[PDB]
């Protein structure tokens, strides 16, 4: 009983390491998107759909 | 044409010899926009080229 | 308007070929915005 | 018996463990091949064997 109670906690030991795994893929997704927004943005203020400008008055 | 080109032009114009030196200077340029779109960053050395 | 145009005031010629001048410095920087690095080339274009 | 299935129950966690590091390294390589692509319309757009210019009429 104690050794199936052992190789349960290396089990649960390997689902800890699968979650740091996914978590560093989270982690990574979300720097990917913060940049993704932040080219977004510049191209929002870059879009030459633009028409507007300063009027003289 | 040929007054002082000395190399025998078979028939052409003038404006063409402007352009043709202009070719070779914006042909110079290209392949530096060439080298600078190689090399992604430390690249815009060779755009100011 | 039409002395040597050929075209059927003058505070608009001068802008309308501005505008396209400046549309093409537009899409130039449009590009740039593109290549977030290797991408000045266009803004200096 | 029940160790032999906490074993296999740990096989399986070892094999989840795999198939993630096998998707980071999916992700890397997609990141590179959509660099890739950047700069290959970079250089479609810069190539000197371009010919054209607009014309004066």
């Amino acid at each position: 009983e104690l050794q199936a109670r052992i190789a349960g906690e290396q089990a649960a030991i390997q689902n800890e390491t699968t979650k740091l795994q996914m978590i560093a893929q989270l982690r990574q997704a979300e720097q990917a998107l913060i940049s993704e927004q932040r080219r977004e943005r510049n191209m929002r203020i870059l879009s030459s759909g633009n028409q507007g400008m300063p009027t003289i008055q | 044409a040929s007054a002082l080109l000395g190399n025998p032009t078979q028939g052409a114009s003038a404006a063409a010899l402007v352009d043709q030196s202009a070719q070779q200077g914006f042909d110079r340029a290209s392949e530096a926009f060439e080298e600078a779109g190689f090399f992604s960053s430390d690249g815009l050395l060779y755009g100011l080229f």
